[PDB]
């Protein structure tokens, strides 16, 4: 199950965007009220709110978990998702398959305060806690047992009795082994199984192209850059030019910023539900239908990926 | 805003209308108007994504106060950092404010624990416990709480023989 | 808290301590500090040699004596007596009534003094605040551009054009202003409207390096255009015939031109610049007319009359320059021109760019026509044009110069001196008229040899080739960004840190040392200060390699926080503390005890 956390935090100046470093052009501008502000402020907020999201989803846990270096669980393989120290940024395998697979005028694109390093670190520390220390570690103290138990308990959680697991536990400790191993297969082979990522990104780049593009449009005026129009004709002239310059490229920033806060809004939604499944389904058994899963949820794994888990 | 000359001679009606003709007059009026209702457009469009927003929250905390004041939730981390026992709300302005109450465990002690009894060459489960031992003794406990018992029928069910279970250990279960 | 832009001084400026004609540069601030009252008054003005209305300020007692005269001198070319001066003639405007400061400021023809006289206790210079209040505004309206002070141990400062801070006690008096383009601290407080920042990082202006040199690269062709020929041609043809003359491969230097006959019908539509010399077009397609008094107002864009309609006309899109003037002694003749004829008949209507050649008589009648007899004219009427004829009959000489300005991939430009050409600089260019700022390289494109400009799929040109070098170079932005401001507080500390976003360490220092940053305030930048981040460059502080959890988040997982040798800090932030559980085949954690916790 993927699900969108983030956006690229973006930020414009106003005044290079409108006005193409001409002093005329400024001070016109500076009559049109505290616009350029507001635009700012709404950058800011929408950014902060993207750090707020990541923050919120992954960082849910207390402290930092490390497995035992010797990691036999009772015939569990758990290969794949643990990260593996045999190459740089110590990333799982799948880990290594999401990010392998997704992929000027006055526009910063700022970083995010945690780099995927961070963000990887917070995923092996929960499900090293999953694996070792059960759900207990998410109400409390984190409290060791053998991982066989803990599945028993998982069974009994949804009312079946524990003594199949210790009747069937070479049978479905392969099913499990298989079943993990069909997903690396099922993510390679299929090209779009990250399609939602790869729509958010595909809407900010369209936005963004959007925006440059219309700096082309002449608005009815003599030409499209200021410039020219400053070296060509007297201010008086030039000003109702220079006036229809700036309407036209101020309507275009204040739709650019409406869209960017209807988007940050859904994301913001997204990001809570997110954050919601992964304190229930992942720190503990949830027994709400069709939420951790298709059928009677046992356990959850977190993977990291790029603006979403 | 409504100081601000939006390009035009001024920013108040009067002087524009007694200073000028009719029609230049007419056309200040009109970019005044524009920059306005521009103005007032921008406010309400903040307002209404703000509102949408409120509601959000406004929804999330009619659901908190419907599962965790008026019942206890089984939810992790829904009502509070810990298993949820109770939760009371305060009125506060243009918000509300839980008082939500956990149970949180302490005092960790660690045991070496056995998935199963072998007593009579049959296999043994707890019917709710853990089998703990303290080295030489041998114990069914809570999960969430210690608390020894000793181990007997009632205690257990029996389900198999003693071949199947990985970790099955020895031990002999006393009858009532 | 008003915040104002205004003419001020600018804090912690040099000011001469000190008869020199100091310039009146739009605002200057005078404070006197003796008591000997050698001071008396000032004189303003342009020149100051009687010939403008200078201004005289003479204070003898207690209250000021405001002229305005035309004098040669005043009293200033063992003080017992004088009262002769020199000079008070032609007075057309008249006025009366320690640390004496004073601000004169001249703007829209108003003469403003603000006065303020604080008897400070003592004579050292003092440290302090003290606004000054508007003593009286002249609407005399006149030029002053230079001022001398007027004698029988003071300060001179020049104003600027600033943004400043004022916060106004209860009693509307100005306490404590602050600037705000002093210090990054004075930036962020004019920023958030307040005198106290808080903790935090805060976003401000943006920097970008301003450009060094300015150079003109332009294709050598110096012929001169043969402008005057055609402007100097003897006889033009009829104005139905008009002579299309195309002008290309020379020097547009027809600024000259201006002096040379006595323009009074001098219209521009399209593009009218007095210093039309930078414009380079491609097109000029010069037009010879010959017409009446009373037409020339017939000869504009979206003009409809006779000669419209059968023998000229202008497109409504029209680019260029209109110029007439009298002929009324080389266009005249004293029985009657009658060579000049007119198309005044004809069964369509012209368009823009159109010529009349058929001279067949003009049917007027429903029976088909031949020849002369029923109503059939011929669409032909020769001028009368007589000496003895009216302004508006007198015949008139018209040029008509139209222009195609769409950049420049052609010839025909202005007088303009070339320049060398710079690499690698960010330097303002203007490659054969297309004009605009940026770092020069070289480029390996493959242009064919008849490009001359290059796109990007934003369409934005990227590389360009001056014919004098025909050498292909892309057009590479000089570098910009936004800056952020890192601070403790107010309460805490006074030190801060700036982040320029997005830049190279090497190149804001190259930008810095050689003074070409706009956010001209310099952090001092000492040794091992300069830390480089993925985040940007950001000299405020020095790099720790300690792990702390974030109190200032920058970006890229680096945190700045101020601990104590009290400095700004940079580290990694680190994600909490570790533990391993101890996990094993047979081992179970039971709690034997709890806590009954409560959060909000
Ligand atoms: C009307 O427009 C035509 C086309 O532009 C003009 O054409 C030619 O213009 C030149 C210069 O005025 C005339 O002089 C000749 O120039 C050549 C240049 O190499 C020179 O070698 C000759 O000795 C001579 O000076 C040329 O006669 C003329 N050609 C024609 C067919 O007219 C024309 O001058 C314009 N005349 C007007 C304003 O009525
Ligand atoms: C856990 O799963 C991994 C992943 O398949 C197993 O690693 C494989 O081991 C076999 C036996 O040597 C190799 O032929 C494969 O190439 C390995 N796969 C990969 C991707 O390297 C591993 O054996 C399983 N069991 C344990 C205990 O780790
Ligand atoms: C396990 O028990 C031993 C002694 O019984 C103790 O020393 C050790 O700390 C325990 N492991 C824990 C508490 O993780
Ligand atoms: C373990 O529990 C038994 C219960 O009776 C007690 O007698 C004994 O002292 C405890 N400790 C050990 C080491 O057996
Ligand atoms: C448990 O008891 C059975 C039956 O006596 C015996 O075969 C087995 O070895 C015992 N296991 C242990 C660990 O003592
Ligand atoms: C302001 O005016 C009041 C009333 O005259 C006076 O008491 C007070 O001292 C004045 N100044 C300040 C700084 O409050
Ligand atoms: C004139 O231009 C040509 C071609 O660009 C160039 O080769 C020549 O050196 C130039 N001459 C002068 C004097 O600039
Ligand atoms: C800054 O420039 C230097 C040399 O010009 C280069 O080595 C370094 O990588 C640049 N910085 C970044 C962040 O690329
Ligand atoms: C748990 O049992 C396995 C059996 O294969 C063994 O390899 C491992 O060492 C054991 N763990 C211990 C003794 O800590
Ligand atoms: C549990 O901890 C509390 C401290 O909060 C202590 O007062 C109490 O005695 C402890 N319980 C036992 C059984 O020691």
């Amino acid at each position: 199950e993927i699900l969108p956390v983030s956006m690229t935090k973006t930020s414009v100046d106003c005044t290079m965007y409108i006005c193409g470093d001409s002093t005329e052009c400024s001070n016109l501008l500076l009559q049109y009220g505290s616009f350029c502000t507001q635009l700012k402020r709404a950058l800011t907020g929408i950014a902060v709110e993207q750090d707020k999201n990541t923050q919120e989803v992954f960082a849910q846990v207390k402290q930092i978990y490390k497995t035992p270096p010797i990691k036999y669980f009772g015939g569990f393989n758990f290969s794949q998702i643990l990260p593996d120290p045999s190459k740089p940024s110590k990333r799982s395998p799948i880990e290594d398959l999401l990010f392998n697979k997704v992929t000027f005028n006055g526009l910063t694109v700022l970083p995010p305060l945690l780099t995927d390093e961070m963000i990887a670190q917070y995923t092996s520390a929960l499900l090293a806690g999953t694996i070792t220390s059960g759900w207990t570690f998410g109400a409390g103290p984190a409290l060791q047992i053998p991982f066989p138990m803990q599945m028993a308990y998982r069974f009994n959680g949804i009312g079946v009795t524990q003594n199949v697991l210790y009747e069937n536990q070479k049978l479905i400790a392969n099913q499990f082994n298989s079943a993990i191993g069909k997903i690396q297969d099922s993510l390679f082979s299929t090209p779009s199984a990250l399609g939602k990522l790869q729509d958010v990104v595909n809407h900010n780049a369209q936005a963004l192209n959007t925006l440059v593009k219309q700096l082309s449009s002449k608005f009815g005026a003599i030409s499209s850059v200021l410039n020219d129009i400053l070296s060509r004709l007297d201010p008086p002239e030039a000003e109702v030019q220079i006036d229809r310059l700036i309407t036209g490229r101020l309507q275009s920033l204040q739709t650019y910023v409406t869209q960017q806060l209807i988007r940050a809004a859904e994301i913001r939604a997204s990001a809570n539900l997110a954050a919601t499944k992964m304190s229930e389904c992942v720190l503990g058994q949830s027994k709400r239908v069709d939420f951790c899963g298709k059928g009677y949820h046992l356990m959850s794994f977190p993977q990291s990926a790029p603006h979403g888990v | 805003q409504l100081s601000s000359k939006f390009g035009a001679i001024s920013s108040v009606l009067n002087d524009i209308l007694s200073r000028l003709d009719p029609p230049e007059a007419e056309v200040q009026i009109d970019r005044l108007i524009t920059g306005r209702l521009q103005s007032l457009q921008t406010y309400v469009t903040q307002q209404l994504i703000r509102a949408a927003e409120i509601r959000a929250s406004a929804n999330l905390a009619a659901t908190k106060m419907s599962e965790c004041v008026l019942g206890q939730s089984k939810r992790v981390d829904f009502c509070g950092k810990g298993y949820h026992l109770m939760s009371f709300p305060q009125s506060a302005p243009h918000g509300v404010v839980f008082l939500h109450v956990t149970y949180v465990p302490a005092q960790e002690k660690n045991f070496t624990t056995a998935p199963a009894i072998c007593h009579d060459g049959k296999a043994h489960f707890p019917r709710e416990g853990v089998f703990v031992s303290n080295g030489t003794h041998w114990f069914v406990t809570q999960r969430n709480f210690y608390e020894p018992q000793i181990i007997t029928t009632d205690n257990t069910f029996v389900s198999g023989n003693c071949d199947v279970v990985i970790g099955i250990v020895n031990n002999t279960v006393y009858d009532p | 808290l008003h915040l104002t832009q205004d003419l001020f001084l600018p804090f912690f400026s040099n000011v001469t301590w000190f008869n020199p004609v100091l310039p009146f540069n739009d605002g200057v601030y005078f404070a006197s500090t003796e008591k000997s009252n050698i001071i008396r008054g000032w004189i303003f003005g342009t020149t100051l040699d009687s010939k403008t209305q200078s201004l005289l300020i003479v204070n003898n007692a207690t209250n000021v004596f405001i002229k305005v005269c035309e004098f040669q001198f005043c009293n200033d070319p063992m003080e017992s007596e004088s009262g002769v001066y020199s000079s008070a003639n032609n007075c057309t405007f008249e006025y009366v009534s320690n640390l004496r400061e004073f601000v004169f400021k001249n703007i829209d023809g108003y003469f403003k003094i603000y006065s303020k006289h604080t008897p400070i206790i003592g004579r050292d210079f003092p440290q302090g605040f003290s606004a000054l209040e508007p003593l009286v505004d002249l609407p005399i309206g006149i030029n002053i551009t230079r001022f001398q002070t007027l004698l029988a141990d003071y300060y001179v400062g020049y104003l600027q054009p600033r943004t400043f801070l004022l916060k106004y006690n209860e009693n509307g008096t100005i306490t404590d202003a602050v600037d705000c383009a002093l210090d990054p601290l004075s930036e962020t407080k004019c920023t958030l409207k307040s005198f106290t920042v808080e903790k935090g990082i805060y976003q401000t202006s943006n920097f970008r390096v301003q450009p060094t040199e300015s150079i003109v690269r332009f294709p050598n062709v110096t012929n001169l255009c043969p402008f005057h020929e055609v402007f100097n041609a003897t006889r033009f043809a009829s104005v139905y015939a008009w002579n299309r003359t195309r002008i290309s491969n020379c020097v547009a230097d027809y600024s000259v031109l201006y002096n040379f006959a006595p323009f009074f019908a001098f219209k521009c539509y399209g593009v009218s610049p007095t210093k039309l010399n930078d414009l380079c077009f491609t097109n000029v397609y010069a037009d010879s007319f010959v017409i009446k008094g009373n037409e020339v107002s017939q000869i504009a864009p979206g003009q409809t009359g006779n000669i419209a309609d059968y023998n000229y006309k202008l497109p409504d899109d029209f680019t260029g320059c209109v110029i007439a003037w009298n002929s009324n002694k080389l266009d005249s003749k004293h029985s009657g021109n009658y060579d000049y004829w007119y198309r005044s008949f004809r069964k369509s209507k012209l368009k823009p760019f159109e010529r009349d050649i058929s001279t067949e008589i003009y049917q007027a009648g429903n029976k088909p026509c031949k020849g002369k007899g029923p109503n059939c004219y011929f669409p032909l009427q020769s001028y009368g044009f007589r000496p003895t004829y009216g302004v508006g009959h007198q015949p008139y000489r018209v040029v008509v110069l139209s222009f195609e300005l769409l950049h420049a991939p052609a010839t025909v430009c202005g007088p303009k001196k070339s320049t060398n050409l710079v690499k690698n600089k960010c330097v303002n260019f203007n490659f054969n008229g297309l004009t605009g700022t940026g770092v020069l390289t070289k480029s390996n494109k493959k242009f064919l040899p008849f490009q001359q400009f290059g796109r990007d799929i934003v369409d934005t040109t990227d590389a360009v080739r001056d014919p004098q070098t025909l050498e292909i170079l892309d057009i590479t932005p000089c570098s910009f960004g936004g800056v952020s401001v890192i601070t403790p507080g107010t309460n805490t500390s006074n030190q801060v840190a700036v982040l320029y976003q997005g830049v190279n360490c090497t190149e804001v220092s190259v930008a810095i040392h050689a003074d070409q940053l706009t956010p001209t305030w310099r952090v001092y930048s000492t040794g091992s200060n300069v830390f480089q981040t993925r985040a940007g460059c950001l000299i405020g502080a020095e790099y720790v390699n300690n792990s702390y959890e974030c109190d200032i988040p920058i970006g890229a997982g680096v945190c700045a926080s101020y601990q104590t040798s009290q400095s700004i800090i940079a580290y990694t932030m680190s994600l909490g503390a570790e533990n391993s559980v101890a996990y094993s085949n047979n081992s179970i954690a039971i709690p034997t005890n709890f806590t009954i916790s409560v959060t909000t």
